[PDB]
């Protein structure tokens, strides 16, 4: 209920610095079991996944794996002007 | 002083036919400009001439006389840059607003162009020169710079009222009092 | 309330104003009624000229006329009728104007890639040479060299005059060159409509082979015509070193000012996912490579005609195969680091930009590598478009759109599960999303058959849809932007004129710095969104 | 969005685009017959 959600934004943090990191799904094996505070089964295997897929993160590679490039580097008016949106045209 | 030359259409009643039509067209006219203002050809004082009058037409509901002519009104404007004579009437911290008898009181300066040690107080002397100063009833010389037209709004029967605007810049020695010299 | 709030200009020019805003700055009046006006009516007559607008017949329409021409902002074309006489219609042509919104940012490219030589008079030689060049829009050499001082170095000019012509950039001045895509299609159509002697009627579709077959082989000598010729451009008398054709006369062209700031935009992308030193290693190659790749120049054959539902892949992968055939043949075998301005081979760099392939590059054939200019847009698109939705909104708008984009059409029933955390900030930012088009919205009923509420929803593609809607970032982000700056003139006019003369007061100074300031810096916006529009305006 | 006073080396860029610009307004003498397809305009195209 309202305990899920939000077990999902803790141990995700830091966990993606210390990531080439073979065998995806063993990455989640390697995350499922972890802490003591383990969750469960496969069905978080496809959790972190398929969700932090996209958004920076991590590459997707052949082989079932994941990579890292440029989220280092984030994790590192007078008259008229701008407004960025809306307008239509 | 100027003079435009325009067209318009007059309209003249049954009652000043029994007078001359030169007369006539005179007098109307005058009811039509006088002391109004006329957009962008500046302000207007009295009339001149008449010419190109021809056979005017009536209309089938009225039975008055329509007459298309054109004539010369003698309008006022110096010129860009002309100084003429004037005097101050009202103040307060903005600059002075002087005043020429005769034509207006629109004609407003305020001091930003002005002599570099000018400034007003709240004392209640007027201004301040690092020479002297004058103050109102004292005759002032202005050059124009600046001219702005606007629209009108809406007539109310019982601000910005900026019909006809003028406004200048007076640095150049010798300005805002005839007495300093002679 | 009081309008000021620009709601007036807002609705009613998509499109459209932009053009006749450009030349009004560059010229106006006159100029910007007849562009104005092609653009509305579009296909435009002589005559029709005058009976619209009452512009002033015949004293500004031959004025303007010739004064389209020398810029070429006018597409030209003359035919005739079975009737009789003649008649000639003009088209907006190409873009001329884009190209007078680009002026220096062209010349930039000049004077940055004229290098491999060190800090010469070049800068201000050509820097004068250039601007008398897009200015006039044609230049004669002989006449040109006229210009030249006497008792001097002819050939300092000439130093690079035959190193203007290069590799691309300045080309001649070719004929029939400006011309519609579509007309010139059906002119050059002829001979092969035209073409049989009362053969045989068997095998109708052998008419369809016969007349395009034909038309593509003298399709590619006339395209291939302005973009390599070593004619004019090498001819070397004796008594001199190699000299062009005082003749022939030149123009700029599309070729590499289009091919560098798309190159820029890989190194953006390259950058962003590399070192600086293997962004280097990439952009070495490509520098070389960058004369025999079509890249901007794709298509070439899609404007004038149709394609098929068919045929479509025939015309398409035929356009392939030969995207296929010159990148592969011609291009580049193995080089060592060649020279540049990490000893051995580097091309132990290039196999760390070989094990990472995605998103983009990285295509292999044996005993030769390339980076293909087909496959490598989809992932350019993507990208930059990703990018624009992430600087735009906030975190939570990235994340959903790839959420549409790795299944697709479903409902939110999954949608709400696999996503993030929470339904009513989802629901929240699902509006922002669906906002402005690109989800679209499903079309089908939950058994309702069209019915009425409760029936099942799902998110689905649309592309040029979510491409189009940054082609409407075009103009309106540049229209305030030059407008208002042209505004900030007729304002301050009379303050212009006063410093004009006297090329006094403390506070003449102070305006006279103010709209320098925003002169500046508007024209840093201008350029900015400008590299933004021009990634858009493919796939 | 971003920007500000970045790229002084674009801020030369924009100084020589309105140095371009300014050229032109000031400018309209040959231009001979050259391209032209109409006898019309060919003749107005002599002055």
């Amino acid at each position: 209920d309202i305990e899920f959600i939000n077990s999902l934004l803790t141990i995700v943090w830091r966990f993606i610095s210390e990531n080439y990191s073979t065998t995806q799904e063993i990455l989640e094996f390697i995350t499922a079991a972890q802490v003591a505070n383990v969750e469960l089964t496969p069905s978080n295997i496809r959790s972190l996944c398929e969700v932090l897929v996209y958004d920076d993160k991590l590459e997707k590679v052949t082989h079932d794996c994941y990579r890292v490039t440029l989220e280092s580097i984030l994790q590192m008016s007078k008259h008229d002007k701008e407004v960025v949106y809306f307008d239509e045209w | 002083f100027i003079l435009s030359k325009i067209a318009d259409l007059v309209r003249i009643p049954p009652d000043q036919f029994h007078r001359d039509t030169i007369s006539a067209i005179t007098h109307q006219l005058n009811n039509k400009f006088a002391n109004k203002i006329i957009p962008n050809v500046g302000l207007c004082i009295t009339i001149y001439d008449l010419l190109t009058v021809e056979e005017g037409q009536l209309k089938p509901g009225d039975g008055s006389s329509y007459i298309n002519v054109t004539f010369r009104a003698v309008v006022f404007k110096p010129f860009l840059g002309e100084i003429v004579t004037g005097w101050i009437s009202k103040c307060t911290a903005e600059g002075i607003k002087v005043s020429l008898l005769g034509i207006f009181d629109d004609i407003f300066i305020p001091q930003n162009m002005l002599f570099e040690g000018c400034y007003y107080t709240p004392e209640e002397s007027a201004w301040i020169w690092p020479k002297l100063y004058f103050d109102v009833n004292e005759k002032i010389r202005f050059r124009i710079e600046r001219e702005v037209f606007v629209d009108v709004k809406p007539k109310s029967p019982k601000e910005k009222p900026p019909a006809y605007a003028l406004l200048g810049s007076c640095q150049t020695d010798g300005m805002g009092l005839v007495s300093w010299w002679e | 309330v009081m309008t000021i709030s620009s709601l007036e200009q807002r609705t009613l020019n998509p499109d459209l104003f932009l053009y006749k805003e450009l030349v009004k700055a560059h010229l106006g009046e006159r100029a910007a009624s007849v562009i104005g006006m092609l653009v509305a009516l579009g296909r435009l007559s002589v005559r029709e000229l005058v009976e619209k607008i009452d512009g002033m017949d015949v004293d500004s329409v031959k004025t303007t006329l010739v004064s389209l021409t020398q810029l070429r902002c006018v597409k030209y074309l003359q035919e005739t009728a079975i009737s009789g006489k003649k008649t000639t219609y003009y088209y907006y042509n190409e873009e001329g104007i884009h190209i007078l919104l680009y002026s220096g940012l062209i010349i930039d490219e000049i004077i940055t890639q004229m290098r491999v030589n060190d800090e010469e008079e070049h800068k201000q030689l050509v820097a004068e040479i250039v601007q008398n060049v897009i200015s006039l829009g044609s230049l004669t050499v002989e006449d040109y060299l006229s210009s030249v001082t006497s008792d001097s170095m002819k050939y300092t000019i000439s130093s690079l005059f035959v190193q203007l012509c290069e590799m691309g950039y300045l080309i001649q001045i070719s004929k029939l060159h400006y011309t519609p895509i579509e007309d010139l299609w059906q002119f050059l159509y002829e001979k092969h409509y035209k073409n049989i002697p009362r053969n045989s009627p068997l095998s109708d579709l052998k008419k369809r082979s016969q007349a395009k077959m034909n038309a593509k082989t003298d399709f590619a000598k006339i395209i291939n015509k302005p973009n390599e010729l070593s004619q004019i451009l090498t001819v070397d008398p004796k008594t001199s070193l190699r000299i062009v054709k005082p003749t022939v006369s030149l123009t700029i062209n599309l070729d590499r000012f289009m091919k560098g700031r798309r190159s820029k935009q890989l190194i953006n992308l390259a950058k962003t996912r590399v070192g600086s030193v293997t962004a280097q290693v990439y952009k070495i190659a490509l520098r070389l490579t960058e004369q025999k790749s079509p890249k901007i120049r794709d298509p070439l054959t899609q404007t004038g005609l149709l394609q098929d539902l068919e045929e479509a892949k025939s015309f398409q992968d035929e356009a392939e195969l030969v995207e296929e055939k010159t990148p592969g043949l011609t291009f580049n075998a193995i080089d060592l680091a060649r020279h540049l301005p990490s000893a051995s081979l580097i091309n132990s760099h290039l196999k760390i930009l070989a094990s990472s392939n995605f998103p983009f590059l990285n295509e292999t054939k044996p005993g030769v590598y390339y980076v293909p200019y087909s496959k490598l847009m989809p992932v350019l698109k993507s990208s930059v478009y990703e990018y624009v939705i992430a600087s735009t909104l906030g975190p939570s708008a990235m994340r959903l759109s790839r959420c549409i984009r790795d299944n697709k059409l479903v409902s939110e029933k999954i949608i709400n599960s696999t996503a993030l955390m929470k339904e009513k900030d989802i629901r929240s930012t699902l509006a922002s999303l669906i906002r402005y088009n690109s989800v679209e919205i499903q079309e089908v009923p939950r058994t309702a058959d069209r019915s009425a509420s409760r029936a099942v929803f799902l998110f689905r593609c649309k592309e040029t849809h979510s491409y189009n809607f940054m082609r409407q970032n075009l103009e309106w982000n540049m229209a305030n932007l030059l407008f208002k700056k042209e505004k900030l003139k007729q304002e301050n006019s009379t303050l212009l004129k006063k410093a004009n003369r006297d090329d006094l007061l403390p506070s003449e100074l102070n305006q006279l710095k103010m709209v320098n300031e925003r002169e500046l810096n508007v024209f840093a916006r201008l350029s900015r969104l400008l590299s933004l529009w021009e990634v858009f305006q493919m796939a | 969005p971003i920007n500000g006073p970045i790229t002084n080396k674009e801020r030369s860029l924009a100084v020589k685009y309105i140095n371009f610009g300014k050229t032109v307004k000031d400018g309209p003498x040959x231009x001979x017959x050259x391209x032209x397809x109409x006898x019309x305009x060919x003749x107005x195209x002599x002055x």
